[PDB]
RNA sequence: GUCUACGGCCAUACCACCCUGAACGCGCCCGAUCUCGUCUGAUCUCGGAAGCUAAGCAGGGUCGGGCCUGGUUAGUACUUGGAUGGGAGACCGCCUGGGAAUACCGGGUGCUGUAGGCU
RNA sequence: CUCUCGCCCACGCAGUUUUAUCCGGUAAAGCGAAUGAUUAGAGGUCUUGGGGCCGAAACGAUCUCAACCUAUUCUCAAACUUUAAAUGGGUAAGAAGCCCGGCUCGCUGGCGUGGAGCCGGGGUGGAAUGCGAGUGCCUAGUGGGCCACUUUUGGUAAGC
RNA sequence: UUGACUGGGGCGGUACACCUGUCAAACGGUAACGCAGGUGUCCUAAGGCGAGCUCAGGGAGGACAGAAACCUCCCGUGGAGCAGAAGGGCAAAAGCUCGCUUGAUCUUGAUUUUCAGUACGAAUACAGACCGUGAAAGCGGGGCCUCACGAUCCUUCUGA
RNA sequence: GCCCGGAUAGCUCAGUCGGUAGAGCAGGGGAUUCCGUAUCCCCGUGUCCUUGGUUCGAUUCCGAGUCCGGGCACCA
């Protein structure tokens, strides 16, 4: 029926977006990817040789293997009713360092040692993050004017 | 007034198109090594049209280029059997001409039957000090609208040098 | 004699029926597919350090 | 040619015209602008549009019909070379038909159903304009008339709108006058070529 | 009239590098040359930049991070005056100083100069350093000549035998240094120690002493400027190997002697330039209405 | 205040035309005896240093074209969920939450890394 | 069966939201942006294709249709697209975490470099809501399906 | 003994193994005898490396020479080519020309794709030999990528 | 009432190599012979079916309409 090819369904998203063409920038490849980085998958379409599969583009895995040229990434993949552990062995070009961890890596710094000025200072100051609360029962200004008395437009063509 | 900015002779290219290969257009490399003294080299075709007798990769013409003293000295060869005139539209839009002859022994060479009767292209290109930025391999750069040389500036050169005839018909 | 080809209708409420489950990441992964040349040297390295060190170790610690 | 309530409303993508269709007839419209096409812009000051009250497909052949209906009605009293008719939205999906028994069972069931090309329609949405005439401030009652006895010919319902611009351009007729006079607007035929304040300057030293 | 030429081509375009539109590099070899095999994590791959200018070859030792080149140690052929080549700063034997003035300092930098001196005498041969054991390793790097066309006697590897005798680690091979029969196989290390010496240009004064001196006044004027023959020519180069095998430390002039600034245009600011738009829609119309009126 | 060598981000850096360029540099340039390469010392390679900023290059300019950024367009077009809502239908309106794109208008026009020199 | 709650903190998990961070090319929109279609006039002129004359003849001289170009304008695209939603998909939201000290390596290699591993020491309250989880064996029936929102394919339509 | 699928069966066709665009409703998955096509090959170079070069096209010129030969200059973001069906990719290139070569070799595992998470096939990242190329970094264990193929039993050849 | 090739002088017909519209029957005019038969030669006669597209080039290629003939034909 339906063709079970590898690389069958990117036509757009084993491409390079809009006048991004031609050759690789080359900071690309001066990047340092240790065991446990948290790196994301995004297939490039220059470079044929280790691009993974039109399933992990877009995902988002944990490096556990390093060699000269590409990097083992073990992800998780949903089948059916059950998501399995998988490791793709995958070039050094079509993965980037993951942002996703980078503003929780803050705030264990700046929590630990905010942590103990509270030790030397000796105060609660709650650092656990609470979501947006209900708005503050504020106070509003009209000073000089008065509110403008706006209407519905009657209906033209 | 304007220093080291003048019109001098880049290179000189001559051509034989023989609509064949084989013997006739083999000593139309004889006549053409004559006028130079520099072996030709062979041109050949990549437009199989056959109806002009024309095959791919078949070597259909010869040519040269002559650059230098030796390229000044053909091609006064070329301007008096021609008799230093030229036409107004003789001459390119970058300022490059060119004029063409036929009865190659009215150039300096002496005939043979066995060879035979060949007419030339002579197309001379011109240039000035810092043309070479265009083809040199690192750093290449375009050459600006104020030095690139008209086919007016090209036709004040070839009646001052040489007293030729631009015939404006 | 002609039936009914595909579907995915009902197969999306009975893969939740038992809640489809993370692969429980457990510490110490195993070292299955790491290049040999890297664990040829790293058990080099955990052959020798519990046999030349620990007394030269433990006065520093 | 089945009747046009079976080739209405909007039910396949649009199938155009191109490599991958390469069997379809051609339209029975192929002249869109029907008056005087040479006017200028000031030559016919007003227009009048008829717009789509609802999502469906007009046929090539029934634009054709209206045309030639109200081409023939304005030379009556706007006279002949005193309007200028322009039918605006262009067929361009194709439909099919799935010419079965070519009385019998014999050639297929439903088999193969996938059908061959058979007409163009024009798919026109909600607030569309199909038709637009322009004239003389003078006959704007035959405007209305002539897209009058033109709606008779479409399915569904159309409305019929005097419109706020000057002609067939862009630009609102009360300020039409009072601003191609000055710089900002110059006649091309007949349309209007709008000149910013934001090119090379010599140009406008080429105007004034 | 003629053609359909561009006007939507700037809607499209897509420029190279920055660094490939002036022409310098061209990405193709710097992708395969600067980059590291990543399971070594950290640990810099170091290039040798070989540039000859009109004038100057410049050579210099870099390795390449995110944020741009970091350049270890850096020699020129300008500075070379200062041991004792004062003129001809761009044949083989400045090439072969310049690179043995590279491959000292920077043995000098890391502390490696007792170990490590690489091939004292100059005889052209093909010397290769190795690793001394129990000592620190040897500088290990690689040559690339950028966009220059690495044919025989290229003197790009003028600079690389000058690294090589002073004690870096290259992989290289003889088959490029001058004096290599290209329809035989051998290398003649002979010519290429006499190449290396600059005897080649002494012998083209000796051709234009005997033949015709008049075109030894033309070419090689500013060696006859100062004092320069071609007997002493060969002896130069040696006395300029010595004393940069003793000294490449780099003092530097300490730049200060100046405080100015001004020498260029500044960008127009928004107001002064809109106020010049209509600076000429008003001499536009003095001329339109005083100069037709009249 | 700039340049050179090597770079990063890859048009706010491009393209066209036009003005200016102290000093070092980069170039144009001048030559083929060797190295090397050609139909051709043009290219490439090699020896120079009498000239010249003419070009490249660098700065600036253009109611510039692109590009970048923001307004309008527009709470519009679409859309999540909802109704024993409307309508013969086609489709539509409301509730609940999100929310664009062009024309048109404006503002910008390379930023910096390591090493070295001029000023 | 392994355990967890029995009486200033849950081990853990989730068809959920939040907080960030990625991913995507559908709806829409666009074509005075590429590809492919497409209507109309205007302006300009190298021209040929063809006419109008001064005329033995002269790219000597004077117009028209066209073509070409330039700036606009009408209309589109399941197998077109610069731009681009809503719904959606992945990851992360701590003790398996963070920091420090040392030592093994035959890997890497200017270098007490780099990276892995091992040992030891120091500080646990780290989005909202809900909930007890983890694990193995044995295993029957089933393998003709049907309908309705909304989304869509073939068809004139269908209780197709 | 007399294949199956099949808007009854037959006739027809291959929707029976595989590939591209779409359908497909912006992760993936997704049907019909749905749409538009392709496959059972071809290649000692069209494989490998290195170097040099730039394409389609258009303009203006040049003996014959004209819409089409060749020569030269200019512009030229891919409008060409890459064996072929499409899509993706590609400019000191993956194209074009040239110079050497056989890595289209020897061997063990791991992984991805189809998936039951089995196999073949195809693919990826290595590791260990032995090589080729290049000044070298490097690249190479077939074709720029997505297709181009086949168990047990038996036969045959090769290996210590 | 579905499909395959054709639409051309007075007719009829081939070729319309992507570059002319040419055999032949009917009429015209000659020549021929004592005069006729036959003959032989020359002249006439082409929207090359209609429109649109593909190159100083299309009737000719490509496919739209119209027409003309020639045809796929189950068990029940
Ligand atoms: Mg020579
Ligand atoms: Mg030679
Ligand atoms: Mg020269
Ligand atoms: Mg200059
Ligand atoms: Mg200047
Ligand atoms: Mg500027
Ligand atoms: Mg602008
Ligand atoms: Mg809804």
């Amino acid at each position: 029926t339906n063709t079970k090819g590898k690389r069958r369904g990117t036509r757009y998203m084993f491409s390079r977006p809009f006048r991004k063409h031609g050759v690789v920038p080359l900071a690309t490849y001066m990047r340092i990817y240790k065991k446990g980085d948290i790196v994301d998958i995004k297939g490039m379409g220059t470079v044929q040789k280790g691009m993974p599969h039109k399933c992990y583009h877009g995902k988002t895995g944990r490096v556990y293997n390093v060699t000269q040229h590409a990097v083992g990434i073990v992800v998780n993949k949903q089948v059916k009713g059950k998501i399995l552990a998988k490791r793709i062995n995958v070039r050094i070009e079509h993965i980037k360092h993951s942002k996703s961890r980078d503003s929780f890596l803050k705030r264990v710094k700046e929590n630990d040692q905010k942590k103990k000025e509270a030790k030397e200072k000796g105060t609660w100051v709650q650092l656990k993050r609470q979501p947006a609360p209900p708005r503050e029962a504020h106070f509003v200004r009209t000073n000089g004017k008065e509110p403008e008395l706006l209407e519905p437009i009657p209906y033209e063509f | 007034e304007n220093p080291m900015r003048e019109l001098r002779i880049r290179k000189l290219c001559l051509n034989i198109c023989v609509g064949e290969s084989g013997d006739r257009l083999t000593r139309a490399a004889k006549v053409l090594e004559q006028l130079t003294g520099q072996t030709p080299v062979f041109s050949k075709a990549r437009y199989t049209v056959r109806s002009f007798g024309i095959r791919r990769n078949e070597k259909i013409a010869v040519h040269c280029t002559v650059r230098g003293a030796k390229a000044e000295e053909i091609l006064e060869k070329g301007l008096k059997v021609r008799e230093y005139e030229l036409r107004k539209n003789n001459f390119s839009d970058t300022g490059n001409f060119g004029f063409g002859i036929q009865e190659h022994i009215d150039l300096g060479i002496k005939y043979d039957p066995s060879i035979g009767i060949y007419g030339l292209d002579f197309y001379v290109v011109l240039g000035r000090p810092g043309f070479s930025i265009a083809d040199k391999k690192r750093r290449t750069g375009c050459i600006g609208a104020k030095h690139r040389i008209s086919k007016e500036e090209a036709m004040r050169w070839f009646q001052q040098k040489y007293d030729g005839i631009i015939l404006p018909g | 004699a002609k039936s009914k080809n595909h579907t995915t209708h009902n197969q999306s409420r009975k893969w939740h029926r038992n809640g489809i489950k993370k692969p429980r990441s457990q510490r110490y992964e195993s070292l299955k597919g790491v290049d040999p040349k890297f664990l040829r040297n790293m058990r080099f390295a955990k052959k020798h350090n519990k046999k030349g060190l620990k007394k030269m170790q433990a006065n520093n610690a | 040619r089945r009747p046009a309530r079976c080739y209405r409303y909007c039910k396949n993508k649009p199938y155009p015209k191109s490599r991958f269709c390469r069997g379809v007839p051609d339209a029975k419209i192929r002249i869109f602008d029907l008056g005087r096409k040479k006017a200028k812009v000031d030559e016919f000051p007003l227009c009048g549009h008829m717009v789509s009250d609802e999502y469906e497909q007009l046929s090539s052949e029934a634009l054709e019909a209206a045309r030639i209906c109200a081409n023939k009605y304005m030379v009556k009293s706007c006279g002949k070379d005193g309007f200028h008719i322009r039918v605006r939205l262009h067929p361009f999906h194709v439909i099919r038909i799935n010419k079965m028994l070519s009385a019998d069972r014999l050639q297929t069931g439903m088999r193969g159903a996938f059908g061959k090309p058979q007409g163009t329609v024009a798919r026109v949405h909600i607030g569309q304009v199909i038709m637009s005439i322009r004239t003389k401030l003078q006959n704007k009652e035959h405007v209305i008339e002539a897209l009058r006895r033109a709606k008779f010919k479409f399915p569904g319902r159309q409305k019929i709108h005097i419109s706020k611009k000057w002609g067939f351009t862009k630009f609102n007729a009360d300020e039409f006058e009072d601003m191609v006079a000055e710089k900002r607007l110059i006649p091309d035929g007949c349309g209007v070529k709008y000149i910013p304040n934001r090119g090379p300057l010599d140009k406008w030293r080429a105007l004034h | 009239v003629k053609v359909v030429k561009n006007k939507a081509y700037f809607k499209r375009y897509q420029v190279k590098f920055r660094r490939r539109r002036e022409g310098k590099t061209d990405y193709y070899a710097r992708k395969r040359l600067v980059i590291q095999d990543k399971n070594k994590y950290n640990t810099p791959k170091y290039r040798m930049i070989v540039r000859v200018t009109n004038r100057d070859i410049i050579c210099q030792i870099a390795y390449a991070r995110i944020e741009g080149d970091m350049i270890v140690c850096a020699a020129y052929a300008h500075e070379l005056p200062k041991y004792g080549v004062k003129v001809g700063l761009t044949n083989y034997a400045a090439a072969y100083c310049t690179g043995l003035l590279l491959a000292r300092r920077l043995l000098n930098r890391f502390g490696m100069d007792k170990i490590y001196e690489g091939q004292v005498e100059v005889t052209g041969d093909e010397y290769n350093v190795e690793s001394i054991d129990g000592q620190p390793g040897a500088f290990t790097c690689y040559l690339d000549a950028g966009l220059a066309r690495t044919t025989t006697g290229n003197k790009v590897f003028g600079a690389l035998k000058g690294a090589v005798d002073g004690g870096l680690s290259i992989p290289h091979s003889t088959k490029r240094f001058p004096g290599y029969d290209s329809e035989s196989k051998e290398f003649n290390a002979e010519v290429h120690r006499k190449h290396i010496m600059g005897q080649n240009v002494a012998d083209y004064m000796r051709y234009l002493m005997e033949e015709d001196e008049d075109a030894y006044k033309k070419q090689f004027s500013q060696y006859i400027k100062n004092s320069v023959t071609p007997d002493m020519m060969e002896e130069m180069y040696k006395k300029a190997h010595a004393a940069i095998r003793e000294n490449p430390v780099y003092e530097k002039k300490p730049k200060k002697e100046v405080k100015k600034k001004r020498w260029n245009r500044p960008k127009m600011s928004l107001a002064q330039k809109k106020d010049r738009v209509a600076q000429k829609k008003a001499s536009f119309l003095r001329a339109q209405e005083r100069a037709a009126e009249s």
